[PDB]
């Protein structure tokens, strides 16, 4: 079968050096003239930069000369002026090309970094340049005379060796000499020789180089490119209308610069065909020559010669280099954004009578939106004769239409997106609810993904054009379907501030009220109690309960009792569906403890029920809370009785100290210690005065005199629930506020005495503005960070998807609980939640299989675990993962927004990679940047040393900025020799043995030894452990997981050590390596298989490995990638997420992975 | 509509071939070539297709099944057709 | 120590090295030299402290 | 602020209001992530060829979005397309393999 | 040494170049003289040279050329 010729859909790309024919095969003519239009009639002067014989018509199926102008005559060549008339578009498709008189050097191929030509040659950069000004004579096939081959001489030089040596010596300068060098060269010759050189000498010098040269001669022969390519012979020329000469107002025209460097180069070029016709002398037509090099390198890529300068405009004209390269990155035009049709945007506001998946949008913006839906549906139905009437009646507005829209509204999602995008819900999906205004309505559980604040930002709206994004956006984008940060299974739909401070107040009990101790039939009649004034919303009561719980099997048990409980509680109960105990309301309801009722639930009834039990909770906490009547008084903040003592005594301390150093006894430096000491401990004391005051200090009376609870005073309750406010802003809003430190950093000794409800004065205020100011540029700059990080992170990963279901590995990691010091800063059961067990665990007896293997264990399965004593769980992890170029289901996690497993295809590196850096802002040698030097893999600025081998060690030689240890092991050979610079503090026993790992020295170590040393799981768990302390100081929750993709991707490269297969010391591809070997241990040699080492790569690092060319160009240097590539010839198949984002098709990834999967099996197949 | 997938997503696994599966049929109701295998509530032809998922009437099996039959209809109509297309020789 | 790292010896041996740095690739006159020198910080055309 | 299909900017073809009928919304680097980490593919197909680049992909979809069509037939968007011009003017060739 | 630029490159490659002296001219210029005149005279002593001459001015009088295509004028 013929496979085709025309445009089928292509796959992969190619890129290469271009032949002067090839060049000319995409030429449909050669421009010979600078000129451009006509300059009264504007039609293109033929033939030049603007033509329409060699490129296209100027108008839309019509000849130039105008005789044939119908639409009939298509492939007509007209016999004026050849032009075929056909659509102006092809004038934004056809090329052109330019007959350069004399060669010229290409100039990305001279001045890339390991220059092209130059390291082909075997020649230096200096040398060929040199030659290229005609500055000197370069010496080309020798022969055997007095000369090397690629020797340079001079003027006097070459005369005399010409004088001797006639024939049999060849010598030439300029372009063409360097292209006679490489046109020359035979890359096979070289090979043999080179192979031979190598295996003779035996030197490190000799050798490395040596084998570096022949690999890349191997490589370049491999291609297809041969070396004259580099030096252009035909220039091709851009397309018109790529850069257009286009009219403007006022009669005005502007245009490319492209132009300008075309024209320079298209006159000097001409002009050099004239001085070699008129046979003008050397120093003239050299001159010419060496001006339309600097043209040509001008026009390809300017900045690498003068830079010339556009007409009568300083700034420098922009080349074709720069047209790829873009700016502000880094950013390849899919990269740094598109406009996009369908959607626009607008301030937002509340909308708390929504549904959490639907959304308030204004009437005219869904009009405008759905325009072309409307007309559609409006001649669908009949109401429109054509669509032009359509148009007409939606523009009158008229009454009709609005009941359409309702219609195309429906079940027809929109996605709303905020500015900064950080993680996945950064864009959610909802269902369009018409309203009147021009503000969108946010639903306010969704508020917290967003990170959305009411103070004017503004939200924008997407409309999904086709089925499948109608789809996607209602099963995937949906609001209702992600309830759960990918960060953690943790709720992010948990109620914000109103909501909680409402639940909190209906669920809290004061000592007597309305009602206490009386006996209800049930929460109705609690409600019906309290809603007519009888019964305080909130007093200790016994009532009557129907609680349920499923703990049958699938099957709901039922059971009541009485319960003391509040009026409170009992009415809200009323909301909790089915299932759950009425434990998880008899509590204050706190905005932690709310939460925890959410996520039981939804890992209890599921999806739907939380859901929702979620829209329940956030209507009757604002209802609640308005009825609540909270408020924040002046008099709501109270300042402790004892304030102003405090602040005597902690001021007589420091007048103590004073006399002290007045008299001598303390030293200056010791004294401000001191002083600094006592007003420290005075602030926690006017801190913990102020707390208790506030805290219990209600003081009410219950049938008997007195008892005291904790305080319904607003401020508090705001802090406590988790509305708002915290114990810190609480005390500086009564108690005194901290001590300032100057712009040096130096805390002053004297603290802020007063808070905000008293008056600051000038000088505190003063000091105080530059900890504002530190603040706001500080903060302000953690976003760039965070956003930088985040960046880093996604390029390094990106294509890792789940690809395989189960790649059914026994390894993983051994999980226990963090046990740091004190007790249990996080528990075994977060550790290992939502993970599966890489093998069966037993009972503190056995044979005994609670566990069996690869089970995701769930929460219950956690529970279970937890029942029975379990301290340690091994656990598949991604790091691990047998299956490559990607993750299986089974080892990753259950992890999503949903509690399912994994599916197949979702890119976890994407997720993994925003869950890190979204909370990036909230973080704070450490710090955000002790996060970034982790995953760089830093070694740190005074690191220790781990012991190379195990055995006894000892000390050896002196004191020459290495005092050597030499380490003793028992059976092996002694010749591990280390030298360890004696001017550090050791630790090591000079007497006693030493494990590979120990610490022969104290101080942080680098992670590339804790891989090197110890190993893999060793240096995964030093990363992962690391980070987490980071985040975790912070309060910030990140599951193990994607550290540990990303780790996976910083181990991605190892080095060879033994053979048999590849070369020596090659940093390569595990996965490529373990499949080789793996495919070596059998069939090929029976086995030869080679030994690697795994290497750590920061991920910066780690990042610049890619296969595919178009994703390299796009976040690296592109003039350089672009080149590199090309050079070898390398072909990009695609595959990765990035090139497909590019070149415009589908996500190798989500709901991509049939089709890709599909299609990349039907490749390389029958 | 349809506020929750999930048991849409019960059915057929992998909760993006669903959403691929759920195309494909709501395509067959859109541009019509068939209707609808549970009562239309106004719902669009995308939550007519997430129901007939949950209903279990409708997954990748069946629709291949269906289409291969469709195929064959052709064939059948066409017999004599092409048959009498023995001009190739 | 300075003078010791002083490649030049006379006045205008020093100017020549200074109009060098100036603007270099070209051949350095004496005229040339003194003009720019005495035109950089000395005129009172090029030059204002206020 | 809102639109459906406006002017276009000439150079590359781009949403681009001139009429105070207004360029849609940038959908960017961070906003494609967004996308990718949830399994839509076709949506951000549609975002990034039809909705925006791709001058044949965004009529021939609006004659199906008004037909009750819901569809899209993309081919290549035309940023990429200038780039292979831009690209192959240099002494670079950039070839599409295959089929 | 190059500081590229080829202005540079140009100048000083021409800035080899000694100026004419006032006779040095004259010598050139005679020397242009001698050699031009060389190949008038070859010309001239070529008879397919006059032969075709003759028969351009026979194509000039017989209206299929203009005499300003042949001759530049004589002296005169
Ligand atoms: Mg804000
Ligand atoms: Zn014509
Ligand atoms: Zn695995």
């Amino acid at each position: 079968l013929k496979a085709q010729t025309k445009t089928e859909e292509f796959d992969a790309i190619k890129i290469a050096l271009a032949s002067p024919d090839m060049i000319r095969s995409w030429s449909f003519g050669e421009v010979k003239k600078p000129e451009t239009i006509n300059y009264r009639t504007f039609k293109p002067e033929r033939d030049g930069l603007f033509c329409a014989r060699i490129f296209g018509p100027v108008k839309d199926y019509e000849c130039l000369c105008g005789k044939y102008k119908r639409l009939k005559h298509r492939g007509v060549i007209c016999e004026k002026c050849g032009v075929e008339v056909t659509q102006t578009k092809v004038r934004r498709e056809r090329m052109g090309h330019i007959e350069l008189a004399s060669p010229t050097a290409h100039i990305w191929f001279l001045k890339s970094l390991p220059s092209r030509i130059g390291l082909l040659l075997d020649m230096p950069l200096r040398d060929i340049e040199r030659v290229l000004y005609f500055e000197s004579y370069v010496v080309i096939e020798g022969g055997m005379t007095n000369l090397e081959r690629q020797q340079i001489l001079t003027e006097e030089q070459y005369l005399d060796a010409l004088e001797e040596f006639g024939d049999e010596f060849d010598a030439k300068m300029g372009a063409e000499a360097i292209q006679a060098l490489l046109k020359s060269m035979d890359l096979e010759q070289e090979c043999e020789q080179l192979r031979e050189e190598l295996n003779e000498t035996n030197s490190e010098t000799k050798r490395k180089k040596l084998t570096k040269r022949i690999k890349l001669l191997e490589a370049f022969v491999q291609s297809g490119n041969k070396p004259e390519w580099m030096i252009l012979t035909v220039l091709p020329v851009l397309p018109p209308d790529l850069r257009p000469l286009v009219p403007l107002d006022g009669g005005r025209f502007a245009t490319s610069d492209l132009n300008d460097l075309y024209r320079r180069v298209i006159n000097r070029n001409n002009r050099l065909k004239r001085l070699l016709d008129l046979a003008a002398p050397d120093i003239i037509v050299r001159n010419e020559k060496r001006m339309l090099q600097e043209a040509v390198d001008a026009l390809l890529d300017n900045g690498r010669r003068g830079r010339a300068i556009t007409g009568s405009n300083k700034r420098p004209l922009k080349s074709l280099a720069d047209m790829i390269k873009g700016k502000q990155g880094r950013f390849r035009q899919n990269l740094l954004g598109k406009r996009v049709d369908y959607s626009g945007r607008s301030v937002i506001t509340v909308g708390p009578y929504l549904r959490l998946h639907q959304c308030g949008l204004p009437k005219k913006m869904a009009l405008e939106l759905f325009k072309p839906f409307i007309y559609g549906k409006l001649e669908l139905r009949g109401l429109a004769t054509t669509i032009k009437a359509a148009k007409k009646m939606v523009e009158r507005e008229e009454a009709v239409v609005w009941d359409i829209l309702d219609e195309v509204i429906r079940e027809h999602p929109v996605l709303l997106n905020r500015a900064p995008t950080l993680h996945r819900l950064g864009i959610q999906a909802f269902e369009p609810v018409l309203i009147e205004g021009k503000a969108i309505q946010l639903h306010p559980l969704v508020c917290a993904a967003y990170n959305a604040d009411f103070d004017g930002d503004q939200m924008a709206v997407h409309v999904p054009l086709t089925l499948e994004a109608q789809l996607e956006a209602r099963a995937l984008m949906m609001s209702t379907n992600n309830i759960l940060s990918p960060a953690n299974g943790e709720p992010i739909i948990v109620p914000s501030q109103d909501v909680v401070l409402g639940l909190y107040y209906m669920t809290r009990d004061c000592v007597n009220a309305k009602g206490e101790g009386m006996v209800l039939t049930g929460p109705k009649e609690a409600e019906r109690l309290y809603r007519s004034g009888l019964a305080s919303l909130h007093a200790r009561v016994k009532v009557r309960i129907t609680e349920y719980e499923k703990d049958a099997n699938g099957e709901l048990v039922a059971k009541t009792s009485l319960k003391d409980t509040t009026v409170g509680r009992a009415i809200l109960w009323m909301i909790v569906p089915k299932g759950l105990p009425y434990s998880i309301v008899n509590q204050a309801l706190g905005k932690k403890a709310i939460s925890k009722m959410l996520n039981t639930c939804y890992r209890i009834l599921g999806l739907k029920p939380t859901v929702i039990f979620a829209d329940q909770i956030m209507y009757t906490g604002f209802a609640y809370a308005a009825r609540s009547g909270a408020s924040v008084g002046i008099d709501d903040m109270v300042i402790p009785e004892k304030k102003h003592e405090i602040i005597s005594e902690a001021e007589a301390e420091v007048a103590e100290i004073q006399e002290q150093f007045q008299s001598g006894l303390v030293t200056a430096g010791e004294r401000y210690n001191k002083v600094i000491d006592i007003w420290a401990a005075a602030n926690d004391r006017v801190s913990k005065a102020m707390m208790d005051n506030l805290q219990t200090e209600t003081v009410i009376n219950r049938d008997g005199q007195e008892e005291k609870q904790v305080s319904f005073n607003s401020i508090y309750m705001m802090a406590d629930s988790g509305a708002r406010g915290s114990a810190a802003q609480i005390r500086q809003l009564a108690g005194m506020r901290g001590l300032m430190a100057k712009p040096d950093g130096s805390i002053i000794e004297t603290p802020i005495t007063a808070n905000f409800r008293e008056g600051l004065n000038v000088l505190q205020y003063f000091i105080s503005t530059h900890g504002a100011r530190k603040g706001l540029a500080d903060t302000a700059l953690k976003t760039a960070n965070s956003g930088y990080l985040t960046r880093r992170l996604v390029d390094v990963a990106q294509d890792l998807v789940v690809t395989e279901d189960d790649c059914g590995t026994h390894e993983g990691i051994m999980m226990t609980p963090v046990i740091e010091g004190g007790d249990v800063k996080e528990p075994l059961r977060d550790r290992v939640l939502g993970r599966v067990t890489a093998e069966d665990v037993l009972k503190p007896g056995t044979a005994d299989i609670l566990v069996p293997r690869n089970t995701l264990l769930h929460e219950q399965w956690c529970d279970l675990l937890e029942e029975n004593s379990v301290d340690a769980v091994k656990v598949r992890s991604v790091v691990s993962c047998d299956t490559d170029f990607g993750v299986c289901a089974h080892c990753y996690g259950r992890d999503l927004a949903r509690g399912h497993i994994i599916n197949k295809g979702e890119a976890i590196g994407v997720i993994a990679a925003q869950s890190i850096g979204e909370p990036g802002t909230q973080l704070t040698t450490g710090g955000l940047p002790r996060v970034a030097d982790l995953f760089e893999a830093r070694r740190p600025k005074e690191p220790a040393i781990l012991a190379e081998i195990s055995g006894i060690v000892s000390f050896g030689k002196e004191t020459k900025g290495k005092r050597r240890l030499v380490i003793t092991p028992v059976d092996g050979s002694d010749p591990y020799e280390e030298m360890i610079p004696k001017w550090r503090q050791l630790n090591v026993f000079e007497g006693e043995r030493v494990e590979r790992g120990d610490v022969i020295s104290d101080g942080p170590e680098a992670p590339h030894d804790i891989l090197r040393l110890r190993g893999v799981h060793a240096v995964t768990r030093y990363i992962v452990n690391e980070v987490q302390d980071v985040y975790r100081l912070q309060g910030v929750k990140i599951n193990d997981k994607h550290i540990e993709v990303i780790v996976r991707q910083m181990l991605r490269k190892a080095t060879i050590v033994n053979a048999g297969s590849s070369d020596f010391l090659e940093g390569e591809q595990v996965e490529y390596s373990r499949v080789k070997i793996a495919n070596r241990e059998l069939e090929a040699n029976g086995k030869v298989g080679a030994t690697y080492s795994r290497d750590l790569l920061g991920i910066t690092k780690a990042s610049l490995a890619t296969e595919s060319f178009i994703s390299a160009a796009s976040f690296q240097e592109t003039t350089r990638v672009l080149t590199e590539a090309a050079v070898a010839g390398k072909r990009d198949e695609l595959r990765g997420l990035k090139e497909n984002v590019i070149v415009g098709r589908l996500i190798p990834a989500g709901t991509g992975y049939a089709y890709h999967q599909d299609r990349m099996r039907r490749r390389a197949a029958g | 509509a349809r506020v929750t997938v999930q048991d849409a997503v019960e059915k057929i696994g992998n909760r993006f071939d669903l959403v691929l599966v759920a195309a494909r049929r709501a395509r067959q109701m859109q541009v019509g070539g068939k209707d609808p295998l549970v009562p239309e509530e106004n719902d669009k032809t995308t939550v007519i297709a997430l129901r007939e998922i949950e209903e279990g009437l409708i997954n990748n099996q069946i629709l291949d099944v269906r289409e291969r039959q469709e195929q064959q209809e052709q064939e059948a109509a066409e017999l004599q057709a092409v048959t009498a297309i023995a001009e190739g020789r | 120590e300075t003078l010791r790292v002083d490649p030049t010896n006379d006045r205008l041996s020093a100017l020549v090295e200074i109009y060098r740095m100036m603007r270099p690739g070209e051949p350095p006159t004496r005229e040339a030299a003194e003009s720019l020198f005495e035109n950089l910080f000395f005129s009172e055309d090029r030059y204002d402290l206020s | 602020h809102a639109r459906s299909t406006g002017s276009y900017s000439l150079v590359t073809q781009q949403p681009l209001g001139g009429k105070a009928q207004f360029g849609g919304q940038r959908f960017g680097e961070m906003e494609v992530w967004a996308l990718e980490a949830y399994g839509a593919a076709y949506t951000l197909q549609e975002m990034l060829t039809v909705k925006s680049d791709d001058v044949n992909g965004r009529t021939k979809m609006y004659k199906n979005i008004v037909d009750g069509n819901h569809q899209m037939e993309p081919g290549m968007p035309e940023s990429f397309n200038v780039l292979l011009k831009e690209i192959r003017s240099l002494g670079i060739n950039i070839e599409l393999e295959d089929e | 040494g190059r500081t590229t630029d080829p202005v540079r490159m140009y100048m000083r490659e021409m800035g080899t170049v000694e100026l004419l002296t006032r006779e040095g001219e004259i010598d050139i210029a005679k020397r242009i003289e001698d050699g031009i005149n060389q190949v008038q005279c070859s010309v001239a002593e070529y008879p397919e040279a006059i032969t075709y001459l003759l028969e351009q001015y026979d194509r000039v009088e017989a209206e299929e050329a203009r005499l300003s295509d042949l001759i530049t004028g004589f002296v005169d």
